[PDB]
């Protein structure tokens, strides 16, 4: 899971 | 402020090349010559500006058999539906040319442009 | 021997979330209290181990119409559904046990998975 | 494009  | 999980995209294009694999919830064939290619339309529509065309017309949209064009060749099409459903495209010298012709045809800019950068380079 | 276009699963499900925002080839009413989510099967399958089993079975497969159970919120659903379709999740304070308690039942494990982490930091 |  990221930051977009 | 949402977060984003990077595989997700892969993961599902993934499990829906699984799905046609083993024949589930496909509603349609394609016809190319004597060739028969089973598939789901949403995912023919996503890859391809002719699908997207085709199943948004009022009438098409309800076919469960599509007939492609006789000048269309079945392996060139086999190599662009798995690519639709892979992301990866299966480009040989002896097949590039009815790849590119096949993919001018269904509108799949992004296949023509780099057919076209092979055929440049040789 | 293949090619890949890195963008290529990211563009399939913008566009298929572009055909779930128009309703178009939409295939299911997703029943969740009163509130009602039109969906293509093939990506709730896609997504979800639940729809998967659902959309498997011989009798459920031709189904137009699927209620869930009525402890499912269907914010949680809401947040879920468009994770489906774009990899972004809505994940907030106000709504990570909503949406924990509904991925398990849907069975997303990547989001049950970072809904677990998120809770054991506060 | 890659090569995977
Ligand atoms: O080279 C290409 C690939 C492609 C895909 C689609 N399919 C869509 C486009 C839009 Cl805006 N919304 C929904 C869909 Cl399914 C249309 C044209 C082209 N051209
Ligand atoms: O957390 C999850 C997400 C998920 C998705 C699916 N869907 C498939 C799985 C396979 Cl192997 N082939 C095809 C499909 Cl559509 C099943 C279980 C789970 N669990
Ligand atoms: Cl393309
Ligand atoms: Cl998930």
């Amino acid at each position: 899971w990221v930051i977009p | 402020s949402c977060i984003q999980f990077t595989r997700h995209a892969s993961d599902v294009l993934l499990n829906l090349n699984r799905l046609r694999s083993r024949d589930i919830l496909t509603d349609v064939v394609i016809v190319v010559s004597r060739e028969q290619f089973r598939a789901h339309k949403t995912v023919l529509m996503a890859c391809s500006g002719l699908f997207y065309s085709i199943f948004t017309d009022q009438l098409k949209c309800n076919l469960s058999v599509i007939n492609l064009d006789p000048e269309i060749n079945p392996e060139g099409f086999c190599i662009l539906l798995d690519f639709m459903y892979t992301s990866r495209l299966n480009l040989r010298e002896g097949n590039i040319m009815a790849v590119m012709a096949t993919a001018m045809y269904l509108q799949m800019e992004h296949v023509v442009d780099t057919c076209r950068k092979f055929i440049k380079a040789s």
